[PDB]
């Protein structure tokens, strides 16, 4: 469903409507068609990489890279989502301000455990940005550890108390985790305090429905499988 | 139509500086105030002694500076009064993340976006001068639209440099031509005549170009890509010469004798330097990956990969000639700056032939007779200089028991040295790379001397 | 110092004819013998109407033939009465075998060498006028040897052409410059001396240049590859244009406006076509291969891939304008010569545009005011060419019921059309895909009308 998400974006169609119509094949089902930044976990990097090195191991090439495809396209997914935070802002965010909310692979945990918030944050890094992380259930110290291999963390990293000190004097907002609660934030009140044009890159869909409303105040709204 | 009464050009560089002192000199009715960020660059503007050297510039400020020519460090109200801003701020190749090494960074351009629209209020023409990417005036005018503010009215221009660093004040009083690329609205276009009519005031109107603002953009990338195009081209002639027994120099003075082709850019060497030839041609490459266009960019990407194929030849040659063995030998280096007549060594081949050779642990001994030491030291390192590195004060000192003479800048008094002298005191075979061509006429000398004499372009 | 009296040029071509019929015409005391193998060229060089058609030479063979200027099919004979003998036979590009499709055939050459000295004796100048590849008058030199006699003394030089097929006179009478190369020895130097002499009765020493024997053929080469270089940058630009809203005329203009690179030669169009370019580039990469040269050879390789990529571009706009189906879709071709005001379609875009269009099982309907219908038909050949392909004797035939107008030749007269007219007959949308060019300044009106025009570097 993430490849198709780019597919989406390319063309004018919509991810969640192709989900959709998709899913409701009984023979597809409707479950895991959900498109996102990449999924994260404990399990499912690990397990598939585990899968490909049991098939080179006895001689299975083709089979190997089959499955090799599945980690592929969802690194894809996330440089892809990365490239289109740095080019919006006119590929330099060198010293640029920017909020990452969501730093848990899912809503409602504190497990960060290959998060693709840590990639987005990564690739943001690499780009000497500035970043202000906020998440309501991940401990401080996790954040830093993970971002580590230092002084770029030192440099780069703030981790905020609350989302609206890190939406001050932002360049864009970054959402990486579906918590319930970005759904209800005061956008109007970040927006008058961001830096203009300012950014949101939804990167869970959890703003669909709020995008007439967001475009109305002044704000620039980018998301998965959906076109610009 | 509108008039430009008063200009503010933030950036106190090459560019800024001259372009302005100029405008300034030609165009007494008009207020020109040059801005910096840098108080060091201001205050020495306002000094008797000028920040940079160019000839005739000293008498041109020194005629204007009081008058309608002013250094400043007050960048907001110098915005606040201007009619028009020119934006002369560098674009630094990025050194991290997408486009590493070869993408320009904007954000000083965005900087100034963000400054300009915060100080300013009515109309202004906003104009960028410096070298940008292609599309760098969207993102102003995406800045400027988002920060609107009632009866703000800010006009994006393109007008770039086209001065060779050393002959900025002929370059800009003789123009070849002036670029100006505006948007192709009513607008646009009286924004574009009113930056014309600054340069009527001494620029023939026939040699006024104007264009929409991406045609102007990309035509300063393209044009310093077709400049190093040649320079590749000529060297990648020069190799096949060295194969055949063809020599470059006849060849390229036969090429140039066509009119449609032309005799200027067409001088083989060791590899062309400069802060400008490369940095350009890999943004314009980095350009067309970034928009799908791979053949493209791989056309312009052998320009780069020919120049480094020219050094690294240059430098096996030398090498192969010390039987693969440069360990502790003693090699003069003589001229470090990437061109004759300059202190300038951004880019220059000296540093890449001289890092080649310090792979090797050469023991090399380099004179430049105006490049200062320090910056040697420091266009060398990353301990390894320590060790390999000797700067020397006079060239005879550089080839006292040397086994070969390296000559890397076409300084003109190297061709005036005593040979014989330094014959005498090198170690034998003793061997002369003549990375310039400018001991040309001196080979049957050099050779009945006793010196194994290799050059550019030339069969051994 | 040596006089030449006699020439013997072999070749009656578009070169050695033009060439000689001006040598005698500024050489009265000389006799120059022009021959060929070919009865037919032969005799129509004696008749009233020439085998080739050249502004300003009828006047000048008229005046010469029978006094000095002479056409046989004697070979042999005029071989031994020359003093100086031009080689100006062609080099086909290998069709098979080590070099097939790049690599020069030299078989004509090596013939006219052994034929020479089979009919000569004593002292006499032999030089290759036709565009060889390097080093061919080594292997002159190496069949004279070996096939020495007593008192033989045959001199080797290189003199290439330098003629624009279609201002040969012009170019002849008033060149750019003369180019001699010889060994750099006492025998090669009084040769050299005594061509100079030849072309002094009518070209200024100074636009004269001597250099060893290697430079002169390899500048030929070096030439033009500099020229096809300089189209194939400006291509890669226009594809740079469309992507960007740049506009390449505009690009173009603002680059040729700097002294140093200058205006000719950057006219962007669908792919330079003639056979020189390509071939002559071919030739070039082949021989650096051959050297051992992968660096060089691949940088030269660019102008070509380039020049491919343009074309392949050019189609593929038109077939996915077209919604990539294009069976049985009518398609206007017009132009086929490679460039206007001639019939000449070797290497003509127009035969690779046409190609690709046949691939998609389009009906081409194509025009040309000047190309022979057989040549057509010829050029696009291996019963694919029965099915596709309907040679129009009016362009508005060619129009009737088409999906899309396509200009690949620059002629005059498609700017001067009743586009009104085209459209009203043609199947919506109407397409007009602009090669070349012509109908700039024509957009706002063309787009009016109804039309979905689409050019080289403006973007859509």
């Amino acid at each position: 469903i993430n490849s198709i998400s780019a597919l989406c974006e390319a063309t004018g169609a919509d991810v969640e409507e192709v989900a959709t119509a998709i899913g409701m094949d009984q023979r597809i089902g409707n479950k895991f068609l959900k498109a996102s930044v990449g999924f994260g976990g404990s399990c499912f990097q690990k397990d598939v990489l585990n899968l490909v090195y049991l098939c080179e191991a006895l001689n299975l090439p083709e089979v190997a890279r089959y499955w090799q495809q599945v980690i592929d396209m969802n690194d894809y997914q996330r440089r892809r989502f990365a490239s289109r935070i740095i080019d919006s802002l006119f590929n330099t965010v060198t010293d640029k301000k920017i909020a990452i909310l969501g730093f848990a692979f899912k809503k409602d945990t504190g497990d960060t455990r290959e998060s693709s918030s840590i990639y987005i944050s990564k690739y943001l890094m690499d780009e000497g940005a500035h970043l202000h992380i906020y998440d309501p259930k991940v401990p401080r110290e996790q954040i830093v550890v993970d971002l580590s291999h230092d002084d770029q963390v030192s440099r780069l990293v703030t981790i905020s108390k609350d989302p609206y000190e890190a939406c001050d004097g932002a360049h864009a907002v970054v959402i990486c985790t579906e918590w319930d609660m970005f759904k209800e934030l005061d956008y109007e009140r970040i927006h008058k305090k961001m830096l203009k044009p300012a950014f949101i890159f939804d990167g869970r869909r959890v703003l669909d429905g709020l995008h007439n409303e967001l475009q109305t105040i002044g704000f620039q709204i980018e998301t998965i499988g959906k076109k610009v | 139509m509108f008039e430009i009464k008063k200009i503010c050009c933030i950036g106190a560089g090459y560019v800024g500086g001259p372009t302005c002192s100029v405008i300034a000199h030609m165009c007494p009715e008009i207020r020109v105030t040059v801005v910096d960020v840098n108080e060091s660059r201001i205050n020495a503007w306002n000094s008797p002694t000028l920040p940079i050297y160019e000839p005739g510039l000293k008498e041109v400020v020194e005629s204007c500076r009081g008058k309608n020519l002013f250094f400043s460090t007050n960048i907001d109200d110098a915005i606040k009064e201007a009619d028009l801003v020119f934006i002369s701020v560098n674009t630094p190749t990025k050194t991290y993340g997408m486009g590493k090494g070869r993408a320009a960074d904007l954000k000083y351009i965005e900087a100034c976006a963000r400054r300009i629209v915060q100080n300013s209020n009515g109309y202004k023409i906003v104009t960028e001068k410096s070298t940008v990417p292609v599309r760098a005036a969207e993102s102003i005018r995406r800045i400027f639209d988002a920060n609107t503010k009632p009866n703000l009215n800010l006009q994006v221009l393109s007008n770039p440099e086209f001065l060779a660093e050393g002959t900025a004040i002929k370059d800009l009083k003789n123009p070849d031509r002036v670029l100006i690329g505006g948007d192709e609205t009513p607008e646009g276009q009286r924004a574009v005549q009113a930056l014309c009519a600054v340069y009527e005031h001494w620029v023939p109107r026939e040699k006024i170009l104007t264009t929409n603002t991406w045609s102007s953009e990309l035509s300063k990338l393209a044009a310093n890509a077709f400049l190093a195009q040649r320079i590749s081209s000529i060297n990648s002639i020069s190799a096949l010469c060295e194969a055949t027994g063809a020599d470059v120099e006849e060849v390229a003075t036969a090429i140039g004798m066509d009119q449609r082709i032309g005799n200027k850019f067409l001088k083989a060497s060791v590899g062309f330097g400069g802060s400008c030839f490369q940095k350009d041609v890999l943004n314009l490459v980095y350009l067309c990956e970034a928009l799908n266009l791979p053949e493209v960019a791989r056309y312009w990407q052998q320009v780069i990969d020919m120049n480094d194929y020219q050094r690294r030849r240059f430098a096996s040659r030398i090498i192969d000639s010390l039987f693969n063995t440069v360990t502790d030998k003693k090699i003069a280096i003589l001229g470090f700056a990437f061109k004759k007549d300059t202190g300038d060594t951004r880019e220059s081949s000296s540093i890449y032939i001289s890092k080649y050779l310090m792979d090797e642990g050469a023991h090399l001994h380099i004179y430049d007779p105006k490049v200062p030491r320090e910056q040697i030291v420091v266009d060398l390192s990353h301990d390894q200089v320590s060790r390999l590195v000797t700067i020397s004060k006079d060239p005879y000192e550089a080839c006292d028991g040397a086994h070969a003479v390296v000559i890397c800048t076409e300084w003109d008094m190297f061709k005036e040295l005593d040979y014989e002298r330094i014959h005498k005191k090198m170690l034998k075979p003793a061997f002369i790379f003549d990375g310039r061509r400018v001991l040309d006429g001196l080979h049957n000398e050099l050779q009945t001397i006793g010196f194994q004499i290799e050059t550019i372009g030339k069969k051994v």
